[PDB]
């Protein structure tokens, strides 16, 4: 199971304060230490801050703006992070790991997509690309889905609940007007299209929003 | 894991004189530093044990020194027999590593390639098989051009040639000219020549044979 | 025999505890080098027997205080453990 | 603070072969390294523990050394999975620092 | 006098295993400069009376697991040919 | 005598593993390692790993491939290396070295010519190289023999059973297709020849033959 849970994204106005969560489970120890990595988009890790629930005591990097406190709730096996006064230099994604005090992170989350903008939260608009009535069908038929006007970053696209993982293509999105844009492509055969159905599974957790949408021949 | 740095990789030296071969490590190592000499199609022999101290059998022309990082192999006067490459080992950290190696080259005097030319054999012949062999034995320097000529016209085709390092015992080189033909194209002509263009002279060695 | 294995337990209780300290004491000084339980547990060892490796040692305050807790309390337990062995090998040499 | 630098930053492949990723340390940290691996949109997943020692789960192609200053993380025979950025962290030292990272293109 | 000589010869067996051990257990780590008998012997001395000069220790588990056992039987015959030997020259003083 | 026995060489196809000797003699103590060291053709001396055969605990390069393993047995007193899964890049000359304990390999093998290659093993072909009838005879005579058409490395070719060291030259091989040719050169004075018998001894561990052949003056 996930050891270590994470949310999906925290959309923050520039100048405002968050607490981002990290949900443990499983084997824990008094010898854990929680950790918590910064990722900026495009760029490396960069270590955060550590700290031991077990006694409460909590280390920060000082040779980084300290902007961050991390606290914990033994009861709960949860960590925190209070990110506070937030600028546009401070969105990225927050990793949580685990370490048994032996030095390496062992067991990591799934990371919070942070991001620092006054724009409003918009779900996301999905629409079928199924074939033109013209289009030449071979072996292989590729189909597909867009991913419109949506706000913050990101979107989790799945194709049959993940039973279709091979053969498909999620591009990343393109700001636009404070919108993003992306477009997942799923290629099948022919032979199992439309004859057996398929689906893609576009979620957001900035608007706490999973949609689906079948991909129908056109008529 | 401690990097060896032996520099340079050719120590061309004069008979008689002092030579320094230096080795660098990657950090202080102390004097936990080996050295092995290797000759041509030969095993590694050690020649110097913990930077300094020699071992049973070495001449003592071979003088270890240095510690730290800093190494020294030393040959108060070369000889001959002192042509190989010689290699730094280290055993202060594991695992143990060894150096890139140098070669220790001789500057002698200049001497005269002793051309011999040799036809075929017949245990040779008798089997469609033909190769002249032109051995150009004992020169120096290393700069030579061997050329075969048949009926006086020039060839070129089927001359393999093969080089050995400087000798261990004269400090000179030698150059085996093997021209390969068949049993027919060999029966088709009459002279064989091999000739020797070194600095040596300016008019080349020639050794030549008739078929016929 | 019976005081002997409470004084190994007591040093045992030392060791764990003093490398639980250090590790807490020494996370959050840059440049030190006592920041894992593991080697932590070794360093209590070079501690209490007093061996002198000087590989690893703390550079904080509090670091420095749970060092000379180990040191009391682990050089006290060390010397009851060294002399009980020591006189367990002395009635050997009678029995011979 | 320990600066682990990474070079190269990019690391071109043919499929097969053995392959390298260096990572120099700004003064010796022992064999306290660490090798982690990210994919795209992915978290890190931990490959190499204490320089050589490996990981359940992870691929034994996937082979490290080193010690001292310089260490090295070796994909003997790379695949396609393989294409992901790796990145170096030590434990020697506090804070623990990471490196600039290195991507796989084969 | 029949005793200490026991000391001293138990001394000496766990010096040579300490010693043999070391080596043992030590290659195979990339950095340990305990890898030859030797200097691994005169590891065993410097751990046995505690010196403490710093130049020589292991790097690896069962290396400091042998240290330990070093350690217990080094540190405990030591002791026992220190005091025996500080006997000895008790015993000449009141001789004068 | 020799101390540590090597056989000569060992062919093997690409992908195929092979297990080389080390034959000890002589003095033999519980603090004696095995080394390997290997040597490709043209380059310096490789640490391959080392062995105490009275443990049988073995260590190996952890900066290069891992493809060998090390093995012992110490009735025989005869060390084992387990080449598998071999390449071109993986054909060179492997010595085996005896370590004190003390670090220095005091003692070397011979090495084992290993060569890894598809072609088969061919015996080699000797052939008498006397001088022509019209030769003209100086104090010195060169006389030689032509190896030629074998496979794979190496050949020891001797004058005399080795009574004949001075002024012989052994020119390196050279690979024609799959097939190696080299030629040995002896000197020996005009007075001595063919007076006194002179004979070739060149063998090929590889095919496990050697072959003798006097040379004699045409007729
Ligand atoms: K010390």
């Amino acid at each position: 199971q996930v050891q270590l849970q994470q949310p999906g994204a925290e959309l923050v106005k520039p100048g405002a304060s968050v607490k981002l969560s990290c949900k443990a489970s499983g084997y824990t120890f008094t010898s854990d230490w929680i950790h918590w990595v910064k990722q900026r988009p495009g760029h490396g890790l960069e270590w955060i801050g550590e700290i031991i629930p077990s006694y409460g005591r909590a280390n920060y990097n000082e040779k980084i703006q300290k902007k961050a406190t991390l606290t914990a709730d033994k009861s709960s096996s949860t960590a925190f992070m209070q990110l506070s006064s937030l600028t546009s230099e401070d969105s990225a994604v927050y990793y949580c790991a685990r370490e048994r005090g032996d030095g390496y992170f062992a067991v990591w989350g799934a990371g919070t997509t942070v991001t620092v903008s006054s724009a409003k939260t918009t779900p996301p608009s999905v629409y079928p690309l199924a074939p033109g009535s013209a289009a030449q069908t071979n072996s292989m038929v590729t189909l597909g889905c867009l991913v419109k006007g949506y706000f913050p970053e990101p979107v989790t696209v799945t194709w049959n609940s993940g039973s279709l993982s091979s053969g498909v293509h999620t591009f990343p999105a393109v700001l636009q007007s404070d919108l993003y844009t992306l477009s997942s492509s799923v290629t099948v055969p022919s032979s199992s299209w439309p004859s057996e159905t398929v689906t893609c599974n576009v979620a957001h957790p900035a608007s706490s929003t999973k949609v689906d949408k079948k991909i129908v021949p056109r008529d | 894991d401690i990097l060896l740095t032996q520099s340079p990789a050719i120590l061309s030296v004069s008979p008689g004189e002092r030579v320094s071969f230096s080795c660098r490590a990657s950090q202080s190592i102390g004097t936990d530093i080996h050295w092995y000499q290797q000759r041509t199609n030969g095993s590694p022999r050690l020649l110097i044990k913990y930077a300094s101290e020699s071992i049973s059998g070495i001449p003592s022309r071979f003088s270890g020194s240095g510690s730290g990082t800093d190494f020294t192999l030393s040959i108060n006067s070369v000889e001959s027999e002192d042509i190989a490459n010689y290699y730094c080992q280290q055993s202060n950290r594991w695992p143990f590593t060894f150096g890139s190696g140098t070669k220790l080259e001789i500057k002698r005097a200049d001497a005269a390639p002793t051309v011999s030319i040799f036809p075929p054999s017949s245990e040779q012949l008798t089997s469609g098989g033909a190769s002249v062999v032109c051995f150009l034995n004992n020169f120096y320097p290393k700069d030579i051009n061997v050329k075969w000529k048949i009926d006086g016209s020039e060839r070129q085709n089927g001359v393999l040639n093969s080089w050995t390092d400087q000798d261990s015992k004269d400090s000179t080189y030698s150059m085996s000219s093997t021209l390969t033909l068949t049993k027919d194209e060999y029966e088709r002509h009459n002279s064989y020549t091999c000739e020797a263009t070194h600095k040596t002279s300016t008019s080349p060695i020639v050794k030549s044979f008739n078929r016929n | 025999w019976r005081c002997a294995g409470a004084a190994t337990v007591l040093l045992v209780i030392v060791l764990l505890a003093g490398s639980y300290l250090a590790v807490l004491a020494e996370r959050g000084a840059p440049g030190a080098q006592l920041i894992t339980y593991p080697r932590a547990l070794w360093w209590s060892v070079e501690t209490a027997t007093t061996v002198g490796y000087g590989d690893l040692y703390p550079v904080t305050l509090w670091g420095r205080l749970v060092a000379v807790v180990v040191m009391v309390a682990g050089i006290t337990s060390f010397g009851l453990v060294t002399a009980a062995l020591a006189t367990w090998f002395v009635g050997q040499c009678q029995q011979q």
